[PDB]
DNA sequence: TCTTATAAATAGTT
DNA sequence: AACTATTTATAAGA
């Protein structure tokens, strides 16, 4: 960007939905691409502050979340959290 | 509840 | 990256295990920042070749699941089909 | 919406 | 696992 931004709260109405619409397509764009390099099935479930629902699948939102009902585990199960405390040991 | 919560997910997509 | 990549499935198992794990890590750090910057909450389901889930939760996956059964509709829905059109429309 | 300067992700060596 | 040149993403401007 123009400027380093902190990854906290944008209070500002109107900049919250621009940089909402613009990172939504980005973070599509990243699981578009993912889904082909490495060959993955990918839904990604967002509300927005208001609770507007926007979802993405690579190809199928319904097949992807029947499978997912079909699996009694996930391998792997991220938070915020588990993000933030990986960021800490990745450091600088 | 995962498998309720699956369960009920199951259940609204088929429907 | 040192170069510029085509967007095709990596045949090379080793190049698509590195890659993966890079690119999903790097997916779920830009969920981690849009759900923090714009107040949201979001959930990511992955299957990748083997078929091994993987998940994703700003906070809750059972809660963002259940709250999704409660819309009939969703209010905005893309595929890579829109993704790629998208793209085409910018180069 | 677009442009752009700049920040951030990552592909390819290491 | 590291590093870094390079590509990609985006904040602020317009």
């Amino acid at each position: 960007g123009r400027k380093k931004i902190q990854i906290q709260r944008i209070t500002d109405e109107r900049n919250r939905q621009v940089t909402f619409t613009k990172r939504k397509f980005g973070l599509m764009k990243k699981a578009y691409e993912l889904s082909v390099l490495c060959d993955c099935e990918i839904a990604l479930i967002i509300f927005n502050h208001s609770n507007k629902l926007f979802q993405y699948a690579s190809t199928d939102m319904d097949k992807v979340l029947l499978k997912y009902t079909e699996y009694n585990e996930p391998h792997e199960s991220r938070t915020n959290a588990d993000i933030i405390e990986t960021l800490r040991k990745k450091g600088f | 509840g995962s498998g309720e919560v699956k369960m009920k997910l199951q259940e609204f997509v088929l429907n």
